[PDB]
């Protein structure tokens, strides 16, 4: 599972990948992780499928009513402190890590991350599930704060597919949506156009010299590809 | 009297006789030319048959002990067989152990500290037999020749055997810098023919094999239509 969300100038970006493995089977290839809490808040769930299924469930059933109550929407915050009181108050029992990423008109695209442990971190940028720890040297690298909303989107896409072309858990369509002052809009890009994979990378084109000719010299000249050579 | 016995014993003038012994048997052996020719190792020997019963290729005395690396022997032959699995397991080690094919100047070492063992200790005699060891490995076409002493000497062109003295001066008569495998073989083959005495040697046989460019670098027997007739 890689996960993640980048808040630019307007709003914020979530991204993810689509693969629910059990160990090394796919048993979804197809999965949709960005779950909807409000119309403009949205989470990435990493971890137990079923147990973040229920605390974004119980979250958004509990934000649904509370804009009811209060008359207006509800800030990005209200979403975090829902989930961070949720998932601390389970930790022992559930396997979740949680982005929770919005925009409210109050404090405009906001990003917050609640690992398993239970706390809630507001951030630039947040990462999250087993793919995470291939994107967190390609953010110091290649990530600037500042991008544009389209900048942003590519970005996030471009990371996602960086994850999941090492991380062996992660895999399938990324999705993102942006979630900004304006309507929210998603986009689901498939395996076959993703901004990067090790296949069609020319640097690993050429494959590792390991099946020797049997040879008079020392001298390493390529892989036995052939019975007769 | 008994100081001709066993080899873990020198003579008064500082010499092992039963090594000397074995050379002796040596000589009386077939004989055997060989020819670096700068672009790979063509060595020819005469197989001697006692019986006109005997199948093509009997009694063989070239043996590849690795792709580019062979060993002819001079000699008695059971004695040669045993150096030459040596000599493969020498070549083999190289190739598992370094994951290299092993150079002809260290193969023909080992071969020479193989055969000197023989020639220290009281419970082994040595052997009587002496080897031709042709490569063509990463230092080049490389010819050495490794005497039941146990000592090893590189050459352009070596003769071993009976007919010893009037080989070597045929092979005299050779540039062995302009000279070519393809050539070579016919060469050799018509040195052992020439050198060859044919009414004490009724049934005779010249067996000639060669590792150059021409090969791919692997040690092999000729094609059967290279040699001369006679």
């Amino acid at each position: 599972t890689t996960i993640l969300a980048v808040s630019y100038n307007g709003g914020v970006v979530l991204a993810a990948d689509s693969r629910t493995s059990s160990g090394t089977y796919v048993v979804n290839r197809a999965s949709n992780k960005l779950t909807k809490l409000t119309k403009k808040i949205y989470c990435c769930r990493s971890g137990s499928a079923a147990d973040t299924q229920a605390l974004a469930e119980r979250v958004s059933n509990y934000l649904g009513s509370y804009q009811t109550d209060i008359g207006a929407g509800v800030n990005v915050a209200t979403a975090a402190n829902l989930f961070q009181k949720m998932c601390y108050m389970n930790r022992w029992n559930i396997s979740a890590g949680i982005i929770v990423a919005g925009y409210d008109p109050i404090n405009g695209g906001s990003v917050y991350s609640i690992p398993s442990g239970g706390s809630c971190v507001k951030l630039d940028y947040a990462l999250g599930g087993s793919g995470s720890i291939f994107l967190y040297s390609f953010f110091d690298a290649n990530y600037k704060p500042g991008m544009s909303k389209s900048e942003c989107v590519a970005f996030c896409q471009r990371a996602v597919a960086h994850a999941y072309s090492r991380d062996g858990s992660s895999g399938g369509l990324i999705r993102t949506i942006t979630l900004d002052a304006d309507e929210p809009e998603d986009q689901t890009i498939p395996w076959n156009r993703s901004p990067y994979c090790m296949e069609k990378d020319p640097k690993y084109v050429t494959q590792a010299t390991q099946n020797q000719p049997f040879s008079s010299s020392a001298k390493i000249t390529g892989n036995r590809m052939s019975s007769t050579g | 009297s008994g100081h001709d016995q066993s080899t873990d014993v020198f003579s008064a003038e500082g010499r092992v006789f039963q090594v000397e012994y074995a050379g002796k048997a040596v000589d009386n052996s077939s004989t055997a030319v060989a020819a670096c020719c700068k672009d790979g190792v063509v060595v020819a020997v005469e197989k001697v048959h006692t019986s006109r019963m005997l199948e093509k290729g009997s009694n063989n005395r070239i043996h590849a002990v690795d792709r580019q690396a062979g060993i002819c022997i001079c000699g008695l032959l059971p004695d040669g067989r045993a150096i030459v699995s040596r000599a493969r397991q020498e070549a083999e080690n190289s190739r598992d152990i370094f994951a290299t094919p092993i150079r002809g100047s260290v193969l023909a070492n080992r071969v020479g500290e193989f055969m000197h063992a023989y020639t220290t200790h009281f419970a082994y005699r040595p052997f009587g037999c002496s080897a031709i060891i042709a490569s063509y490995a990463d230092d080049g076409p490389q010819l050495f020749v490794s005497d039941p002493s146990g000592t090893v000497a590189g050459y352009y062109g070596v003769a071993l055997g009976k007919a010893k003295t009037v080989a070597k001066s045929e092979l005299e008569k050779l540039d062995f810098s302009s000279l070519t495998c393809d050539e070579a073989v016919g060469k050799l083959a018509s040195i052992l023919h020439e050198v060859h005495d044919k009414q004490k040697d009724k049934l005779y046989e010249v067996e000639v094999a060669w590792v150059c460019d021409k090969s791919d670098r692997k040690f092999v027997h000729v094609p059967a239509d290279m040699v001369p007739a006679e």
